[PDB]
């Protein structure tokens, strides 16, 4: 296959639309990998997505430790 | 309620270098003489790599330090702090802010330099992040930093309401939640009045960025110097090889060929040693970057002059063309007042001693008050303790101390 | 290995070896082939010393961040956030390894974290109180006084609280209840 990136042309890797962290870093945000049996190229994933329960009067205390 | 700004390089370019082409041009029989030198451009080639890798090292330590992406809840209100010049904006295309915006535009037929450069082997190469990944890493550092406070930092994130999490900032500086919660509207006024200014500065002002125009104008400088290199005779009759090679005989050639090929790898090593020292000092800077990062916005800092110019309150960190740029909110007195103090006070035979506060007198009274705010109270039992007689200590006073018990015992 | 390697180059002489230039050409000629092999030998070695410069600056930066470690993080306990590792520190030991330390870092990480509605003041009597080193907090019914990082809930005294100022200039502040702990005992 070809692909077109920022960093030139990749020839060899089939692109995907998932995202996983990056192993081998090609550049412009695109890294690859050997999954699957095959090479695929993708986008980086910075990590997961969170969201805080925000108000005027709420708290969250803890009840344990580690 | 002061606001400052850092601006902290992190990051260079990332460079390559033709061998070749850079040497021998496009002629084949300084390609086929060149190989009698050894292995002088793997070592080249091994320096570079490195530099480049050490760059995005840099980068993935100084901002990649939060394992969740967080986002601001839709409504905005913190307790009367506007906050929505350094929050994302959704309108613009690049999910930036306006002050990121600004930055961005401050730092900066024909045929372009780039590809001039190009054409005789140097090249550049592009960095791993693109700006949208580190303004998330921002955005998401802002907004943990403004729903949670210090807690993402050692655990989980527990919401807090900003108004109590600046009276826990305030007890840490050393002045109490009172102070906060009633000059709370005083104190919005005055962070909003000092990010307008700092707007108004950033519009007008164009000379606050200059240390990475100074790494750039570096940059360009080096290059310029190893392109301007190549039109130097180094002792033998002409920089062009093939003038050299149709005049004359091969057996005086073949010291003129000597000649350039040493003048140019002597060349190419002067800039690599360049280039080496330059990378250590901007691997130093991206160092204390990320230090000042993991101490200021995720927390509080009682060093001295470390996190901003005075007793520090908190920090938010904003992206700069191979850069960071820290804003620092912190805390200054103003309108002091003289009065006159004693060490201790003698009561009953006894010495008394504040327990948390000094001793002061306005000429006639003796009141006991906070060391950062005048608030001044009745000297009790409660805020006092007793140590040994009164005929130690020198300069103690004369005075009186109420005992709250006393009179509940006759009413 | 590249320093010892680099001796098989010729520099534009007519042999790698000295004996065989010295054993083949008058000294009229042969100082110029010396003279080559010399000067590719000196740059070599040169460049070889540059760059252990480079490279025993870099390790000396990494042995006085060793050594402040060492100082700080296991001689004492730290305040600095992510210094001495990822939490609040509790302590830290130390081992050797070849050319390096190894630091073991102790440290506190809270979890089983739970939601609870709190007020910033408590306006009794006309007057508002504060807490002295904890947090207001209720459970739907009741209110009470509990420590930041750990749940211990606790009645609102005096002796917890500490007063300032009416109840009619604080945002948030609510009704309820102090206990007295010296009448119980006068009027019994």
């Amino acid at each position: 296959n070809v692909f077109q990136t920022r960093a030139g042309c990749l020839i060899g890797a089939e692109y995907v639309n998932n995202s996983y962290e990056c192993d081998i870093p090609i550049g412009a945000g695109i890294c690859a990998s050997y999954q699957t049996q095959s090479i695929i190229a993708y986008t980086m994933s910075l990590g997961a997505e969170n969201s805080v329960a925000y108000s005027n009067n709420s708290i969250a205390i803890p009840t344990n430790f580690t | 309620i002061s606001v400052t700004t850092e601006i902290l390089p992190v990051s260079m370019t990332k460079t390559s270098v033709d061998c070749t082409m850079y040497i021998c041009g496009d002629s084949t029989e300084c390609s086929n003489l060149l190989l009698q030198y050894g292995s002088f451009c793997t070592q080249l080639k091994r320096a570079l790599t490195g530099i480049a890798v050490e760059q995005d090292k840099n980068t993935q330590e100084v901002f990649a330090q939060v394992k969740q992406i967080y986002k601001t809840p839709p409504i905005k209100y913190f307790g009367g702090f506007n906050f929505s010049q350094i929050l994302p904006d959704p309108s613009k295309p690049s999910k930036r802010s306006f002050i990121e915006d600004l930055l961005f535009n401050k730092v900066t037929a024909a045929r372009d330099l780039i590809c001039a450069q190009k054409f005789k082997g140097l090249t550049v190469l592009p960095p791993l992040l693109t700006d949208e990944m580190i303004a998330q890493y921002t955005s998401a550092l802002l907004a943990g930093t403004i729903t949670s406070g210090w807690t993402f930092g050692a655990g989980a994130a527990l919401q807090i309401p900003f108004a109590m999490q600046m009276a826990y900032r305030f007890n840490g500086i050393g002045v109490t939640q009172n102070v906060l919660y009633e000059n709370q509207k005083l104190i919005a006024n005055q962070f909003n009045s000092a990010i307008g200014k700092i707007q108004d500065s950033l519009s007008s002002t164009a000379s606050a960025l200059g240390k990475l125009q100074d790494v750039v104008n570096h940059n360009a400088q080096a290059l310029n110097t190893l392109v301007k290199q190549l039109s130097s005779k180094f002792g033998a009759i002409s920089s062009v090889l093939n003038d050299i090679f149709s005049r004359l005989d091969p057996p005086e050639a073949e010291v003129q060929i000597d000649r350039l090929i040493t003048g140019r790898l002597q060349s190419l090593q002067t800039y690599v040693t360049q280039q080496l020292i330059r990378a250590a000092e901007i691997r130093a800077s991206a160092n204390l970057a990320a230090t000042k990062m993991s101490e200021c916005v995720l927390g509080q800092s009682k060093r001295v002059d470390f996190c901003g110019k005075g007793y520090h309150l908190m920090s938010f960190p904003q992206s700069a063309p191979h850069g960071v740029v820290f804003l620092h909110v912190t805390y200054v007195p103003a309108q002091e007042k003289n009065f006159t103090t004693a060490p201790a006070i003698c009561h009953d035979g006894k010495a008394h001693f504040p327990r948390e506060g000094v001793f002061v007198s306005n000429g006639t009274h003796w009141f006991v008050t906070q060391r950062n705010f005048y608030e001044p109270q009745i000297i009790t039992t409660d805020n006092t303790f007793v140590s040994g007689n009164c005929d130690v200590v020198i300069g103690i006073v004369n005075n009186t101390v109420y005992d709250p018990l006393q009179p509940e015992l006759d009413s």
